[PDB]
């Protein structure tokens, strides 16, 4: 009704004056958020003998209070590819290793995964056992030594391996014929693969896990949930910040 | 494939004025336009647009009395380090480099009343065993007749006379390029007034600008105070 | 002569509003005359009249003041002549300057006042937009400043971006009576937004 | 998105990701 | 009067020869200047565990008798982007350091504050907390170890955040509607964000901060302060120096 | 469909304290909605502010935290057929980024509260 | 609808002032709105609603008013819609008219009251520019009125020559509740003349 | 001002500064 | 198969591998 201004008739609003651009939303475009390395995960590593179990990359329906884990909840479908960054951190004397390797391996989406100590080195007597999944060989082993290293780290890229054109977020039904408690918002293979950290040091420290997704694509859009709790009617939230009353 | 390198021996050093960028780790921000008037790109050139006055005896200004005469009214050594060219703007950007070149421009506003008039001699005495302690002494050398009541402000330039191509900022015992000479002034005739009980005295703002050679070079840190 | 502040004024509006902004006409913000103080012979060197543009007097400039009053934001260059009353007898000369953001004033906060400046200061006055009144050439000043600021447009209740120094280089000499200071100040290009509430 | 190096290509675009079909 | 040269009348100057330009005023450039580091502030490491505060970066109001100090102050509004050095260097004996590991976060102007340890690595028994704001993530994470480090530093560029067009390094007027003597020559996000260095060592040593400031503007130039005192009335100050008569 | 009623919708700008009364906030920029005419009203609040971006994050108030209020009031009651079936009505309220909206600097998620 | 009461708004300046003469924008003079009152079922046909324009609700039309009170002489026309709030199952009608010179008031000059009309004046004040609200059809009467008076301009203080006459027709009747009566005011066309002192 | 590397372009200008509208 | 650098032939084709004839 009437539109635009200064007669003040029913229906009638005033004048506004569009800004000017100055940004160009460069900042909320998907794949830019994506590309960066989120510390998602920390994780024990396994001792380079027995039966050791892969960890599975799935940072899918995590309810971490960190940037990375809500966004990833807010599409319904993803793809991406993946980098990792794995770093390592003592927990306790540094100088309880003297040389530390590290194996490190990754698995494809649908990898078989039972693993023994199996390949024997030996030395002077003494022997060395490692995985029968930590060998290099047809999916990529990454081979760091911790000990004197100037970052404790690896890192390398990866492909989406899924066989689903796209990781459902969220599924309403079941991966699996049988109906469990369990398989429900399901669907076998929704991930990025595997690894198998593996080494001498196991006791002594942990990893440090993060993931950049390069080539992020989103699909239909969900309800952002909100990260602080609401404040009082008619007032706003108050957070310590750079600018802040000094 | 992999490339052979080798690494030289300053190798791991910090070096802080390397002529290379860090690498970034928050790309893509566009700035907002930044009207803003009054940019400047170079110091020089407000040292050149703009005058500071100076301190003698820590007033802007010289005076001159019904009682003056030969002695010299002004002096001050022609370094930026003179006390005369403290609170100036040139002087204090000079302290940032360790060399200059040019000439300065100094002019001179006689603010004694409408009432009143004198005449000024000013000189540019190049080194020499001891600085003119009279004005006909000094007249010999470069000079100027400022008659007060033919303009109230007078420009004179001091020069740039050396046979090295730049000078010391930071001044010291007398060395060949520490000093260039000296600035005075005189009084060629006291002041005269309409009734000296009203006007006895008229004050000459003194203020420097940079001359249009002048030049700075090589930036240098600020030492102990002093 | 007329003397511009780092550049002459412009009627274009805040890029940071996006509500109507009213353009007040030259007849609206009109042009406000005020005597800023006596020149004394006991005053020295270094002695400064503070005037920042306008808050202290804003209350004295009717008609820009009741617009400006009903209105969060503004946007506005200012004409100033400052003129000096003496006769050919004195002596004298001070720097009036028109400085952005002028601080000192012990947070006596956008009023017009005196201090004594710190002589590095009214040495170097003159590397801002000024002009030398020496009394015995002229008596008059006339600056022209834009609007300035760290963001296109200010709430004047906030921010004063220009005062325009008034500074006492060589002391007053001469007959016995003092110099009575005076200013006109006219708001220029003056562009206004979001009114506010009735004050109920 | 976030790759600003003249280097990113150092690996051939078939190699560093994967490929649509 | 008469202008130039030799007949000494009133008003007449003698002739001068302007010098030709050697040096082309390439040093006195503004953005040439400011583009290189300086060591400005120094800085304490916080522990890893707790609830640090932020060290906001503003090298805007000082009286350090340093060369960056005054030349900030010479003009009414500046604009750079910016350049850090973070160094390292220990108060106590080397080898207190077997790991040391520092964790740098760097925050946009307008960036949220409050962190505590909330990011747990586990190995062996024994566990290693992080901060909330520590972990890699939306704004940049840099890890560097100090432990046979060559240097013990790190360094990046990180742009101009603020929402400022331009900081005022002088402000007539408040920062807030409270007219508070504190908020007086103030504006809200006059800088370049805030940094965090969190790390074991926190004791053992502390930082050293340099800042480069690449792409310099300056506004509106204003006085510069003396540096050192006044000589006395005619004569000059006399420094040491590399020239200075032996 | 039976009742009807109609509002007075203001944005009141950075201010001492926030109008108590209609009559207070009607100087500012307003809009009258007579529901009956339109069931629907869109109001634009825009971006008035020296500083070229604002603070997502906001504190006690700072120059680049707070905006100013929205307000709405009742220009008139709710009428009815029949004030025993229907006393009172409902108005959702809904928000949409408007056409120059923009976010920037990508922030990490600080302690909860 | 639109119903223009005699003619249509004009910008002319007035004949009669020789001293700059402002013209303020729609920004500047912006628009009000107010509820008039409460039409209830006991009032009877012939009371009236009188609302002269402005003069008892200046202190209310804040940008308007303060630039208005800022000046001796104003001229200017008036956008007025006056609507009802009223169910389906309500019977009534009302006649709203725009009066120039209007006058009964017993003094209680330039506010807005409640009178009595008599009788020929209920039965003929649709001899002025005027619309019905029935309510049985509409909500709503848009009137839009030019300056009128009988010089080229006036001082608001001392006179109103719009005056709203908002007339009860035919009683209320249907629902118990009463129908509020609600109207927009927005000066057009404003002009003002010679600035009045400061006020200390 | 003080940028002489052939390199100094090793990241794209939108990547290493921040641009001017 | 599996040489995806741009730097796989920083050697010559006959340095790096076998010719066949």
């Amino acid at each position: 009704v009437t539109n635009v201004g200064e007669d003040g008739e029913p229906g009638e609003t005033e004048p506004r004056h569009a800004l000017s651009p100055v940004d160009m939303h460069v900042h909320t475009d998907v794949s830019f958020l994506l590309d960066r390395f989120f510390d998602v995960e920390t994780l024990e590593l396994s001792n380079l003998t027995g039966s050791p179990a892969t960890h599975v990359l799935d940072p899918f329906g995590s309810t971490a209070q960190l940037a990375w884990a809500r966004l990833l909840n807010t599409c319904t479908y993803f793809f991406s590819d993946l980098e990792l960054s794995i770093q390592f951190k003592f927990t306790t004397t540094p100088s309880s290793v003297g040389e530390g390797f590290v194996w490190v391996k990754w698995f494809p989406v649908g990898a078989p995964t039972k693993t023994t100590d199996a390949w024997q080195l030996e030395g002077g007597g003494n022997s060395v056992r490692i995985q029968q999944l930590a060998v290099a060989g047809m999916s990529p082993t990454v081979v760091f030594k911790i000990a004197g290293s100037r970052s404790q780290a690896c890192g390398f890229s990866v492909p989406y391996t899924s066989m689903w054109r796209v990781v459902p977020v969220f599924y309403n039904g079941w991966g699996a014929p049988t109906k469990e408690k369990a398989t429900y918002n399901w669907l076998p293979g929704a991930h990025f693969g595997s690894i198998l950290l593996t080494s001498d040091a196991h006791d002594k420290g942990g990893c440090y896990l993060r993931y950049r997704f390069p080539r992020a694509n989103m699909y239909c859009p969900r309800p952002i949930p909100p990260a602080f709790t609401r404040p009082a009617d008619k007032t706003r939230h108050k957070f310590p910040t750079n600018i802040n009353k000094q | 494939a992999p490339i052979r390198v080798v690494s030289v021996p300053e190798s791991d050093s910090f070096m802080s004025s390397v002529p290379d960028n860090s690498t970034p780790l928050y790309p893509k921000v566009v700035v907002p336009p930044r009207q803003v008037p009054g940019r400047f790109t170079n110091f020089i050139d407000v040292a050149k647009q703009t005058y500071s006055f100076c301190s003698i005896s820590g007033k802007p200004y010289f005076e001159v009395t019904n009682t003056s005469g030969d002695e010299p009214l002004f002096q001050m050594d022609v370094s930026l380090s003179a006390a005369e060219l403290h609170g100036t703007y040139v002087a204090s950007l000079s302290s940032f480099f360790a060399q200059y070149r040019g000439s300065l421009n100094f002019n001179f506003i006689f603010t004694g009343a409408a009432a009143t008039k004198a005449k000024f001699l000013v000189a540019f005495v190049p080194p020499h065993s001891a600085a003119p302690k009279t004005r006909d002494e000094a007249m010999a050398c470069i000079h100027a007749v400022w008659d007060v009541g033919l303009n109230s402000a007078f420009s004179f330039n001091v020069p740039y006379s050396s046979p090295a191509d730049f000078m010391a900022v930071y001044s010291a015992e007398a060395t060949v390029v520490n000093v260039s000479g000296w600035l005075q002034v005189y009084a060629l005739t006291a002041l005269t007034s309409t009734d000296i009980a009203v006007n006895s005295k008229g004050r000459v703002l003194v203020a420097v600008s940079a001359g249009p050679d002048f030049s700075l070079r090589h930036p240098v840190d600020l030492p102990d105070k002093q | 002569g007329t003397t511009y502040c780092y550049s002459k004024p412009d009627g274009r509006p805040p890029s940071t509003v996006s509500d109507p902004v009213t353009r007040l006409g030259p007849t609206l913000s009109r042009h406000y005359t005020f005597k800023v103080g006596e020149w004394p012979h006991s005053q020295s060197h270094g002695h400064a009249w503070i005037c920042p543009l306008p808050s202290d007097k804003l209350k004295k400039m009717g008609s820009f003041h009741e617009v400006v009053k009903a209105h969060h934001l503004v946007k506005n260059g200012w004409d100033v002549v400052v003129q000096v009353n003496a006769s050919f007898a004195h002596s004298g000369a001070l720097c009036v300057a028109a400085v952005p953001e002028y601080e000192h004033t012990h947070e006596k906060a956008l009023k017009w006042s005196e201090l004594e400046e710190p002589a590095y200061t009214y040495q170097q006055l003159s590397v801002f937009p000024h002009q030398l009144l020496n009394l015995r050439t002229n008596s008059s000043v006339h600056l022209v400043m834009p609007y300035i600021g760290p963001g296109p447009t200010t709430n004047l209740t906030l921010h004063n971006p220009w005062t325009i120094v008034i500074l006492i280089l060589s002391e007053l000499t001469g007959p016995g009576q003092t110099v009575p200071v005076t200013m006109s100040v006219a708001p220029i290009d003056a562009m206004v937004n979001g009114p506010l509430p009735n004050p109920e | 998105g976030n790759s600003g190096s003249i280097v990113q290509n150092f690996y051939m675009q078939q190699y560093q990701n994967s490929i649509d079909a």
